[PDB]
DNA sequence: TCGGAAGAGATTCAGAG
RNA sequence: UCCGCGGCGCG
DNA sequence: CTCTGAATCTCTTCCGACGCGCCGCGA
């Protein structure tokens, strides 16, 4: 959706933001999986344990 | 924001400032030095006299541009007359010479 | 209009001002509210100032132009245009005089010093506090005697009506009208020639010249006291309506009304015969009111309104940054302009900017009206307006037709240097963002985080021709500050090229052979080989042959696929070797520069555009990106930090045992932490920078890593070793707000989390830096304004002045390091003298040759060590500089054209980098060479060493070709282990000295005998019971007895017979005095060898302030004293704190005496033969004295050296020319030592041009010419010193310069740039220059 | 369109003199209406004058002699007109 | 109706008579 | 159609 | 022991970026 220039990061030393990006990819990851786990309409106990 | 022409101020006869008044940008003194660094005299003269402050020269310019002739006629910046009147009112006599 | 030639200024005679006015205003009324009509005789009385409306009589008698130019009978209003309201001035007439506050309060009281009166007395009379006296011969009371009230009554009750006494206004008016000018002139000059006191002499001279100015202007001095006061026209002081029917009154109207009210009150109290004290109080109030009107706040408490703010008087309308001069005369607002947020557009060619359609329509609406009527689509302006406001698409077609070749100007505030304004040929885009080409955006200093930019459209065709020829970005490739190109890529472009040219040891398709770069491109795009793969390729290149033809060559070369791809765009003529390496930013910069020198402008422009396109495309295809795994942390770091903390614990416990002082404990801890931090940084760089990968044959091999952040740093695209060090290595020490370093460094890097303490202490530096830049911006802007004001007059006015004078250029070397090679310092300058091939008499380079790159290369080949070049400071041109003295224009590459304004270029070139500046015992040879002594006298001893009596000698290490390599200053009396001319090698000790003492050297062997000394009076008998052996110490003037005062302790050397040996070369005995508090190791009567010593002696600021002080000609606080005369130093009388030194000339009959302080260490021992300009005592250096002693070249070299030193320390490059020009501008004022047969008075300040011309004509008719000395006034004073009083009034201290010009009767010819900019005619520079030449010929014809 | 004028500046030497000459040439081309000496290609009088001076067909002295001959033609027309008026009177 | 630098004026100290 | 003063705000 | 000049001290004045944008208020 949005393309950012990487060259700014080392010179501004906003390393933390890169970490934020990684967490984002992780977060939606779980969402995606749980979304699919909901879409297949399986037993709620499985998603509960997940 | 952009202004071809519009209102004009009372005392200085210069164009108004700011977006709300639909005024023009300010050709600050740094820009004047920039022009002086080039040999670009004519555009400087046009910037000061006709586009800005000549109460009749800009009318003539508007006429000629509408007519499609890019002539120019530099009069005198009215702010200069304002400065002269204020200096005279101060009690110091100042006047032009070799008319 | 009026075609005036000059402007004249003088005092206002009351009859003159009354002649101006079309009527008197006598009542305070302003405007009726029943009907919005002025009151008669009021501040807006139409009967005086004319009608409020065009040809409309106040009474309504007449309404149209049929009666144009007639006066209504019912009232005195005239049937005319409203414009007259702007013109006509009123007048008011006072029942009493009033001192004009300017002439009183100005820093020298012009009236006061004219009448020699103290300002306290003048104010005490003018403010109605005391009487003053005018004398009659029957009374002892003299004239101008101050008179208090009790003295007034005492005098009047015995001598009433015999003398006369008056209050300030009338008394001063009568006194000024009751004095003659010539009698006081002659008495003042006779007193001047008879008196001696320099204070008295300077006061007398300034009075003499003031009286001369008054007589030559013919202005009657009493006019300084007003009697009739002008009234500013109503329109300049408008009364403006408000919401609810209210009106904002301009403060000037209120001040006028107050003065009118006080005048009316005084006149009423006079005409009804009020008592004395009442009318005195009223007239004092009236005087105070006039003071408020002119210059409220100039004296005492300022007047204020209901808002509790001081009202802006007339003077405030011209003073200050809100003043009329700065706000409106310069820096006008302009029509036909727009502003918008900028945006990257990569698809643009170099010379075209993307301009939103709406702005284009608005700006060119007049042109659209014009063309639309011309093509017959619209008949009347109303039709055109309604059509364009409906956007009938034909208007869009017309709009696309109009702008096709119509350049526009783009400007970014602040316009730090002239690149800040550039010209572009527009292209129309939907949207609302102005699109720039990134390359020029780099030059703009702009970014894209939200910076706005303003666009102006030129109107006339001459203007747009100027914009195309001069300003178009395709012309501004070379910066004016230096010859290197300004159009240089950065960020993604450089990253892409770097990736494209980097090779790897093993890649897809390695080793194959390509018949041409096209096949390389095919194999890459088809995906059968990666860019990095190394391959052999057949390539053709070309070279500019001896005739100028591009002779071809074709060969096989080893390269990379990426390198061939890049080569394919390279234009013909450049060698292939330029590409065949990992291209960084600097490589691309030099590639563009070599393209521009080898080929023309247009191939370079096309090359730049192609570079930008290809770099962007291949960077995008690269997909370089930064990830958290990239910032590898060297695993050694934990071990190194544990080691460092172990050492910290060790030193801390060592202090716990009391073995060391706390300060050295701190120092040791700081040192070990710094060492550990450096070790960690080295480990991090080593681990990151290189990595191991398998080769083609199946073995591991090292290569430069493709780690992303490292690739970004190494390419030079962005970042630096410091930022990488902080990202991965430990970031190290940080400073407390006082600048002291915290003992515990920040150990965690940025990748790991910083604890709260580390973060908090780190914030100190962050807020320090932000405040630093916030403050620095203002100082930089101010400094630039100054430099511009000083240098704005200077314009190239002739081709060649014919001066053989010049300056000597040598490479700048300090401490054995060549800080600046000769090629940079001499490139583009004209030879003042013919350069000879070294070691021969053959002419290598002829005189008056512009040294371009080939000449510089030739100089390097022959190893020329010094050149002589023409300089701006040495040019003989009057009111300008010749083209040959200035030399090569950085922006164009050839000799500068006539008519260019250079001073402004120099001022901006100095100012712009200022934003970057910061603001809050033995000698070892470094390398091979030969030892030479610059200026030395040496004596050799029984130890085989050499000891020196020159106090300012320097070793210089010389190349075998005669070029210098190293140079180092050597202190007095240092010991040397080598003779002159010996060979040296790196690390070789050649000389030694004790820095902690000052020795005294005896040149000849003999037997010491104490002379002119007595123990306990001049010297005391130290026996160091607490230190060691016996010694003798000279008793200081506070410790010595009176018998020790005239007796100066000394030792003579005697032969074996006890006879006093003479100095080997002079009639002076070999006598060596012991200075105050001197220490000697040897007792009376011992032998000492030749060249042996016996004496023991007890022994930074920010860049921007330093440059400010240099250009302001600041006197340093501890000025070193240098020999004003060539002679022999000699001692003499003594007094408190100061020693009466004397220099006695060798042949001259005129000794000189100086009050040298004793607390400064003297470098003189009563035997030092000295010459003019030689250092007598060290310290900071005063530029004025340097100029006096060693001339213009010395001071210009000093200034340029200091400024270049600070800038090079920052790393910015500025050519010397821009400093030399400022120096020449500083150096205008001269002073006259004898007039010869000229009319000039002695001691007068005269502009150097005037005195030069006068002397030249005076000798042209054979008379004795005048003689002069030149004075280095600071740039502020030098700018105020100019004759163009208009420019001075524009700059600073407006009231002072206005008063000075007024009393002087000055006239300004309007010859500089600023004056013409004010007036609005063409400037006498650039394209305007030609217009003036014809004019001056007509003025010569007139 | 014109990427750069540098060749024309090389021909005239002084850049500012180039601006003046091109200005007067464009002035007379626009109001005087005298036709370009070279093909126009929907360009503007400015770049037209720049190309013309680039070709060396137009230069300060060339303008001088053209103005001289135009003045001579105008004065010849004036003299022939007044002679015709005199012949009408006679 | 706030600190710094420069200039001018005033006061004090040293040298010479 | 307007002189500002104060305030934040972005360069 | 006194007078004048020079030096030092005290007091007053000047300066301390360019550009846009909104809000309030206005005896
Ligand atoms: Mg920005
Ligand atoms: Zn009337
Ligand atoms: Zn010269």
């Amino acid at each position: 959706d949005i393309v950012l220039n990487p060259l700014g990061v080392p010179s501004r030393m906003n390393i933390g933001q890169i970490l934020e990006t990684h967490l984002g990819m992780a977060a939606k990851g779980i969402g995606d999986k749980i979304n699919a786990m909901l879409k297949q309409q399986q037993e709620v106990a499985k998603l509960r344990e997940f | 924001h952009a202004r071809s022409t519009g209102s004009y101020s009372l005392v200085t006869q210069q164009p108004l400032g700011g977006k709300a008044q639909f005024g023009g940008q300010r050709f600050g003194e740094m820009e004047v030095w920039a022009l002086e660094a080039y040999g670009a005299a004519y555009t400087l003269q046009e910037m000061l006299t006709v586009k800005s402050d000549d109460v009749n020269g800009r009318t003539k310019m508007y006429k000629n541009i509408v007519d499609g002739n890019h002539q120019m006629e530099p009069g005198m910046p009215e702010s200069f007359n304002v400065l002269l009147k204020e200096i005279r009112s101060l009690g110091i006599n100042i006047e032009l010479e070799d008319e | 209009t009026e075609e005036f030639d000059a402007i004249k200024i003088a005092l206002a005679s009351p009859d003159m001002i009354r002649s101006w006015s079309f009527g008197e205003v006598k009542k305070p009324e302003t405007i009726n509210y029943r009907t919005f009509k002025p009151e008669r005789d009021g501040l807006f009385c139409a009967r005086i100032f004319g009608p409020v409306k065009d040809y409309e009589c106040l009474c309504g008698k007449y309404k149209r132009l049929k009666h144009r130019g007639v006066i209504c009978e019912k009232c005195g209003v005239e049937v005319t245009q409203t414009k007259v309201r702007r013109e006509r001035m009123g007048h008011i007439e006072l029942a009493s005089p009033t001192a004009h506050i300017w002439f009183l309060k100005s820093l020298p009281s012009r009236i006061g010093l004219l009448l020699d009166m103290p300002l306290r007395d003048i104010e005490r009379v003018l403010y109605f506090e005391s009487y003053v006296v005018i004398e009659g011969g029957m009374t002892n009371l003299e004239r101008q005697q101050i008179l208090t009230e009790e003295q007034y009554l005492d005098a009047l009750e015995e001598f009433g009506d015999e003398f006369d006494a008056k209050m300030g206004a009338e008394a001063i008016q009568a006194l000024l009208k009751s004095m003659d000018l010539e009698q006081e002139c002659e008495q003042l000059r006779e007193e001047l020639n008879e008196t001696n006191s320099e204070t008295k002499r300077k006061k007398l001279t300034k009075r003499i010249k003031l009286l001369e100015a008054f007589v030559q202007s013919g202005n009657k001095p009493e006019w300084m006291i007003l009697t009739v006061l002008p009234v500013l026209p109503p329109d300049l002081r408008p009364l403006v309506p408000l919401d609810g029917g209210r009106f904002a009154t301009s403060d000037l109207n209120d001040l006028y009304r107050r003065v009118i009210n006080r005048n009316n009150r005084l006149k009423r109290l006079l005409d009804l015969a009020a008592p004395d004290i009442i009318v005195r109080n009223e007239k004092r109030m009236l005087q105070e009111a006039v003071d408020a009107l002119l210059d409220n706040g100039r004296r005492g408490r300022a007047i204020t309104g209901s808002n509790k703010r001081p009202l802006k008087s007339l003077a405030d309308m011209i003073k200050g940054k809100q003043g009329r001069f700065r706000q409106n005369l310069l820096g006008k607002r302009v029509d036909y302009s727009g502003r918008s947020v900028i945006t990257v557009g990569p698809y643009l060619r170099l010379h075209q900017c993307g301009l939103p359609k709406k702005m284009a329509l608005e700006l060119f609406k007049p042109f659209i009206y014009g063309k639309l009527e011309l093509r017959g689509l619209a008949t009347t302006i109303k039709a055109a307006k309604k059509m364009v406001e409906r956007e009938e698409a034909v208007v869009w077609d017309i709009l696309d037709e109009v702008i096709r070749e119509h350049p526009v100007l783009l400007n970014r505030a602040p316009t730090l240097h002239r690149l800040g304004i550039q010209a572009f040929e527009p292209v129309l885009i939907e949207g609302k963002a102005i699109q720039l080409h990134p390359l020029v955006c780099a030059a703009y200093n702009a970014d894209f985080d939200g910076d706005q930019m303003a666009v102006h459209v030129p109107l006339t065709l001459e203007a747009q021709l100027e914009a195309r020829a001069l300003m178009m970005s395709t012309n501004n490739i070379l910066s004016p500050a230096n010859g290197e190109p300004i159009i240089v890529p950065s960020q993604d472009v450089v990253l892409g090229l770097y990736y494209m040219t980097r090779d790897c040891v093993n890649a897809k398709g390695e080793g194959m052979v390509l018949t041409g770069p096209k096949e390389a491109e095919r194999l890459y795009r088809s995906g059968l080989a990666s860019l990095h793969a190394r391959v052999k390729v057949r390539i053709t290149e070309y070279e500019k042959d001896a005739n100028g033809e591009l002779v071809a060559k074709t060969s096989l070369k080893d390269t990379t696929v990426g390198r061939a791809i890049l080569w394919m765009i390279v234009p013909k003529g450049l060698p292939y070797s330029i590409v065949n390496q990992a291209l960084g930013k600097k490589a691309i910069s030099k590639m563009l520069n070599t393209c521009y020198r080898i080929l023309g402008l247009k191939p370079t422009v096309i090359f730049a555009d192609q570079i930008m396109y290809t770099g962007f495309a291949y960077a995008a295809r690269s997909g370089a990106s930064v990830g958290i795994d990239d910032m590898v942390i060297p695993e050694k770091k934990h071990e190194i930090i544990s080691e460092a903390e172990a050492e910290v614990a060790e030193i801390q416990e060592q202090f716990q045992s009391g073995l060391v002082t706390a300060g050295e404990r701190y120092n040791k801890v700081i040192d070990i932490w710094a060492a550990a931090n450096d070790r960690v940084s080295k480990a991090m760089m080593d681990n990151l920078q290189t990595e191991t990968v398998i080769n083609r044959d199946g073995q591991e091999e090292k290569q430069v890593s493709f780690n992303s952040i490292y690739m970004m740093a190494d390419s030079g695209a962005r970042g630096s070793a410091a930022q990488i060090r902080q990202l991965a290595g430990m970031r190290g020490l940080m400073a407390k707000p006082d600048g002291s370093i915290i003992e515990t460094p920040i150990t965690a890097n940025f990748r790991e989390g910083l604890n709260v303490l580390q973060y908090f202490i780190s914030t100190h530096g962050a807020r320090k830096g932000l405040a630093d830049t916030a403050l620095k911006t203002a100082n930089s802007g101010y400094l630039t304004r100054r430099l511009v004001d000083v240098a704005q007059d200077l314009v190239v006015t002739e081709d060649d002045c014919g001066t053989h004078e010049g300056i000597m250029m040598t490479p700048v070397i300090e401490g054995g390091d060549v800080k600046e090679p000769l090629r940079d310092r001499v490139l583009g300058r004209v030879t003042a003298e013919d350069v000879l091939k070294p070691g021969t008499a053959d002419i290598l380079v002829p005189r008056n040759t512009l040294l371009h790159e080939q000449w510089c290369d030739l100089l390097e080949e022959n190893s020329v060590d010094a050149v002589k070049v023409r300089s701006v400071v040495s040019c003989d041109t009057d009111f300008g500089v010749c083209a040959h003295c200035y030399g090569r224009d950085l922006a164009r590459g050839h000799i500068i054209n006539k008519g260019e304004a250079i001073g402004v270029i120099a001022a901006q070139s100095i100012g712009e980098p200022g934003t970057q500046l910061t603001m809050r015992s033995s000698i070892q040879v470094k390398n091979k060479g030969s030892i030479k002594l610059s200026n030395v006298k040496s004596v050799v001893n029984s130890s085989g060493k050499l000891v020196i009596t020159s106090r300012n000698t320097e070793l210089k290490l010389i190349d075998e070709f005669g070029r210098t390599k190293e140079s180092y200053k050597v202190p007095y009396g240092a010991v040397l282990a080598k003779g002159d001319g010996e060979q040296v090698a790196g690390g070789e000790t050649v000389a030694n000295w004790d820095p902690h003492t000052m020795p005294v050297i005896t040149e000849v062997s003999g037997f010491v005998r104490f002379t002119d000394m007595i123990d306990g009076q001049t010297i005391t008998r130290q026996t160091d019971e607490l230190t060691g052996l016996s010694s003798l110490v000279v008793l200081d003037s506070a410790e010595r007895t009176a018998g020790g005062k005239d007796l100066r302790p000394a030792l003579k050397i005697v032969d074996a017979q006890g006879n006093d040996v003479l100095i080997p070369g002079t009639d002076m005995p070999a006598q060596y005095f012991l200075p105050g508090k001197a220490i000697v190791q040897l007792e009376d009567g011992v032998q000492i060898s030749s060249g042996d010593t016996l004496a023991r002696i007890p022994q930074i600021t920010g860049g921007l302030p330093r440059v400010a002080d240099l250009f302001e000609a600041r006197r340093p606080k501890e000025p070193a004293i240098l020999a004003e005369i060539s002679g022999i130093v000699s001692f003499g009388k003594e007094t408190k704190g100061k020693r009466r030194l004397v220099i006695t000339p060798v042949d001259g009959s005129d000794p000189y005496e100086e009050m040298i302080p004793k607390w400064r260490q003297l470098n003189v021992f009563e035997g030092e033969r000295v010459e003019r300009g030689d250092v007598i005592s060290d310290g900071p250096e005063a530029p004025h004295d340097i100029l006096r002693l060693r001339g213009v070249h010395a001071v210009t070299r000093y200034i340029v050296n200091e400024v270049q030193d600070v800038y090079r320390l920052q790393g910015v490059k500025i050519n010397d020319k821009h400093i030399e020009v400022i120096v020449r501008q500083m150096l205008r004022k001269a002073t006259i030592v004898n007039a010869g047969s000229s009319d000039f008075l002695e001691g007068e300040q005269v502009e150097y041009s005037r005195v030069k011309i006068a002397n030249r004509e005076l000798e042209a008719n054979g008379k004795v010419g005048a003689t002069y000395s030149r004075d280095l006034l600071g740039i502020t004073k030098a700018s105020l010193a100019t004759e163009s009083f208009i420019s001075a009034a524009s700059f600073q201290e407006t009231t002072r310069v206005l008063t000075e010009a007024a009393v002087a009767g000055k006239r300004d010819e309007l010859r500089g740039l600023k004056e013409n900019v004010i007036v609005g005619r063409l400037i006498p520079a650039g394209t305007g220059y030609a217009y003036h030449q014809d004019r001056m010929r007509r003025r010569a014809a007139g | 369109a014109r990427v750069t004028v540098q060749d024309a500046v090389e021909k005239i030497g002084n850049r500012f003199d180039l601006v003046l000459v091109a200005a007067r040439r464009a002035r007379q081309m626009q109001v005087g209406g005298k036709d370009p000496l070279v093909p126009e290609e929907n360009d503007k009088t400015t770049v037209i004058a720049l190309r013309e001076i680039e070709e060396g067909l137009i230069n300060n002295q060339i303008l001088d002699v053209r103005e001289r001959q135009e003045q001579q033609e105008q004065e010849a027309a004036e003299l022939q007109a007044v002679t015709a008026i005199a012949e009408g009177r006679r």
